[PDB]
């Protein structure tokens, strides 16, 4: 049973300059048996390094793995605009086989002001018995953010989710979707319904509170 | 050197699950050759299952011991995968490679199929309006979201239409999470206020496609002006 | 939505080429078409349109160029508002008259 | 950081119909100058010999070789007032310069 | 351990240059000790002029061979530096430090005086207006410069005040430049386009300072408004 | 004779990262007796490292020198932002001793737009016999820029001076003052006096005209 903790969790790169990925082993390794992947966010992982010594076929050059013991980094020269994924290193020298945690990379973009849109249920969703508040946020960087909801002066955690899309394209980006659900018993009983943003761009929270029924 | 998988996508826990990695254009009679299970679930990293070698000599998780199965075949030039005592939290899409050496590991990678396990059925989506309270400072643009509820698995596309029947730039899509057993998804549209206030369109449709049922149902626009 | 208030104003009895200001103010949508007559016939060049300000509110003004001869001659210049379908007319004249 | 010229003063007064709304009516007075560079123009109303300092708005100065500036001021008035035969003079400070307008309903 | 130049600022070029570098705290008796000098024209880097080491032992440029005189002196403590056939255009600031060791090369520097080699003389500094004209479009900030032409040498610090005898904050100063064989200033500052529309004010004060001429001129402000 | 030559002769750093100076020399030194010396904008050089192997007096140990032959690298770590100065090496195994050039830093900040703003002369003048025409820029970067005058589709050249003010504390920006001398003779025969900026940070020049006597 070998760990493989790949610490820092995510790290800002520019196109164009060196990303190192370090990859933490609990212990040794028998003749450096660390082999490294690259999965793309849609389509099947690839394999570029095995061992961390050779490189495979169709891999190309600019791509540098050395490091032994408990110590793998993996330097890339020329970091290409398509290959900001997620990348693995995995050892086949334990009897089985384990896998690791994995860093996210992204492109170094100037920290915006988000415009968040609270949206409140219609009149149709609460005839089912259930009723949902979100709390969309476009246009912010980077993807560290804190979304809290203050309903009748009151913090509500342990039943709101938070999931956020992927880098764009054109806008290298990201947005996250913050739905608060509850009960058609619990929707009349408030009056305010809101979510607190707290993003490094805004010098002061926004909050976007409206009335029950009167919007 | 290429591999497929196949088999159901909606199976109930606490059952039995069974995958076939396909393969073609290769054999297990060498050495140093095996094929394993990788499996990732939609948030999570990859995670180890089993592995078999060859001459008849199969390893297994000791996380996940004496719980799954390995049945090769020479024959069908496939292997079955038997998954017993499943687990909604495991959800997971499941991926086998194809070993050339001892230092080349999962070289040649599949394509892999969701399976979703969950003790409901396949139902139509539900789709709800979402009404825009955007008072005070209406700032430069009003949005307009599609309520997206009581859908599985995940393979619904959102697609903002206009009232004359045009194409609307939607790109900004949430992806689904889980809500109780089902997902639910969300998708909004950044409209200029321009259009809007201009505009004798009142409303706009929300139409999706989804193999399980084609719903759709129009938003009204409160507008801001 | 609110019927606009149409108010055309005057130039004094003492005198003062004048100008027609025809306020639409407290109206709602924000678009509005604010067009001019000359005894009951239609006017092809000589008003301009101000923008539309904020006073929610907002309010439009028009700007008719006009003569001294031709004001004092029982000539009606109606204001006529197109607003939500709805065509507003003020007519008026020479209150000396 | 050469044109010097003098305002016109136009003073609108309300017609004998311009008067609407729930009784006492009410209308608006409006003080325009065109044609006048630099614009030194303060809005300021007197009612009689009486500084008005409650009821009028002054909107911000637009624009319209000098370049030249327009302005447009509006004062709410009362019908009561009206029939009493009060002068309205629209005060206007250019450069210094007093420019004075005094306008009634007299026939 | 610190040392002090002087000597004159205003000299005639091919004629006499005299400079004295005048040191207290320590005597030229022990070994790998030695003053030298280095000048640095207002725009160029470090030169080497001349070094004299202890025991009557002296050495030159080879690029100024046979131009420069080192006369020592063990009793007032300062060498005399006599520079014969002047350059305008060798017009620089002239430093000395002291050595302490073969390995420490010049680590106590002086302060240095500023020596300007011009056939001008002392004249009062002639300030003209500078009107602006920017048409078109007004942008949003608009500066007015105040013209500084004909002194000598280069000490003259800007200052603005408004007309009711207040402070302006000029930040914003360029320096001077030879204009054949004299030198040439000017000074601008960032107003506000509110301020200036606002006041009365018709004209602003250019006051500067001069050890040959307090010399001031009003330059006219048509305003905007 | 040694010619030592330090090149880039100007580099853009940051508050916190590494400045590699260069010092070439056309020949080798002997015992590398090569010192380096720092130097502020209006106040008296200081010397840092003597010899290029110890560190002087009063030098905080954040200096690091090292380097044989002719090969001299000046690297430092965390760069303070009072030491945005002028750094010079200095040998004294020449017999006599030599200089170089001297390498300029500067803090990286992003482009901006500049503003000219072009000062006809007045008619007080014009009464001396001579004329003068600025051309001022303001909130400009990096240092490098073009300023040409173009009067009656004319370029003129070998009468124009260009200085530039040094680095803003509080805006991190540069000013330059291009000044066209003419005589009075040759001032009432032209009529349209301005000068082309050419920016990084602009797509189109733009140029300031305007009319003789008529502004
Ligand atoms: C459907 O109606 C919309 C109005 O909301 C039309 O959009 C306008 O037309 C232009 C050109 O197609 C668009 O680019 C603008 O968004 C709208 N114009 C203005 C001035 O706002 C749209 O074109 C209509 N569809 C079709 C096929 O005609
Ligand atoms: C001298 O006159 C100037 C007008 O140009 C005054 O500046 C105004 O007064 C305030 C308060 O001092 C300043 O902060 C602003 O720059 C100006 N106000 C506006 C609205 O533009 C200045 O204050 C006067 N000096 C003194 C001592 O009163």
């Amino acid at each position: 049973e070998i760990v493989l903790t790949q610490s820092p969790g995510t790290l800002s790169l520019s196109p164009g300059e060196r990303a190192t990925l370090s990859c933490r082993a609990s212990e040794t390794v028998s003749n450096d048996k660390v082999a490294w992947y690259q999965q793309k966010p849609g389509q099947a992982p690839r394999l570029l390094i095995y061992g961390a010594s050779s490189r495979a076929t169709g891999i190309p050059d600019r791509f540098s793995g050395s490091g032994s013991g408990t110590d793998f980094t993996l330097s890339i020269s020329g970091l290409e605009p398509e290959d900001f994924v997620v990348y693995y290193c995995q050892q086949y020298a334990s009897s089985p086989r384990t896998f690791g945690q994995g860093t996210k990379v992204e492109i170094k973009r100037t920290v915006a002001a988000p415009s968040v849109f609270i949206f409140p249920p219609s009149d149709e969703q609460l005839k089912s018995g259930t009723a949902s508040v979100v709390c969309l946020l476009n246009n912010f960087y980077p993807r560290e953010a804190k979304v809290q909801w203050k309903v009748d002066n009151a913090l509500q955690s342990g039943n709101s989710q938070e999931s956020v899309t992927e880098q764009d394209s054109k806008d290298s980006t990201y947005s996250l979707s913050s739905t608060l659900t509850l009960s058609k018993a619990d929707y009349e009983k408030h009056k305010v319904y809101a979510c607190e943003v707290t993003h490094q761009g805004l010098s002061s929270p926004v909050t976007k509170s409206f009335n029950r029924g009167e919007c | 050197v290429t591999l497929k998988e196949s088999g159901p996508t909606l199976v109930k826990p606490t059952q039995t699950l069974t995958l076939t990695c396909t393969f073609s254009g290769f054999s297990l009679t060498t050495t140093g050759e095996g094929v394993g299970w990788i499996r990732q679930p939609p948030g999570k990293a990859l995670e180890f299952l089993a592995f078999i070698y060859w001459n008849d000599a199969k390893r297994y998780n000791p996380s996940l011991q004496s719980r799954l199965t390995i049945t090769k075949d020479a024959s069908k030039k496939q292997v079955v995968l038997t998954l017993t005592n499943l687990d909604p939290v495991d959800t997971a899409t499941y991926y086998c490679a194809r070993t050339s050496g001892w230092d080349i590991e999962f070289e040649y990678w599949g394509q892999g199929t969701l399976v979703t396990v969950s003790s409901g059925s396949a139902s139509a989506p539900t789709l709800f309006p979402l009404v825009s309270c955007e008072n005070s400072s209406p700032s430069s643009t009003v949005a307009v979201g599609c309520l997206a509820q009581d859908f599985l698995p995940d393979s619904i596309t959102f697609s903002w239409k206009y009232k004359n029947n045009s194409d609307i730039s939607s790109t900004r899509g949430f992806p689904s999470v889980l809500r109780g057993g089902k997902y639910a998804a969300t998708s909004q549209v950044l409209l200029p206020s321009k259009d809007v206030m201009q505009g004798t369109d009142e409303h706009v449709v929300c139409k999706v496609q989804h193999p399980n049922g084609n719903k759709e149902k129009d938003v009204p626009l409160p507008v801001v002006i | 939505e609110m019927n606009p208030n149409v108010n055309v104003f005057v130039p004094p009895r003492d005198g003062f080429k004048s100008k027609l200001i025809c306020e639409a103010t407290n109206f709602t949508p924000k678009p509005i078409t604010v067009s001019w007559l000359k005894d009951g016939k239609l006017v092809e060049s000589g008003f301009t349109t101000d923008p539309v300000t904020i006073e929610q509110t907002y309010k439009v003004i028009s700007t008719l160029t006009i003569s001294e001869i031709d004001w004092l001659n029982l000539n009606v210049y109606t204001c006529r508002v197109d607003h939500r379908g709805l065509t507003f007319l003020k007519n008026v004249s020479s209150t000396c008259a």
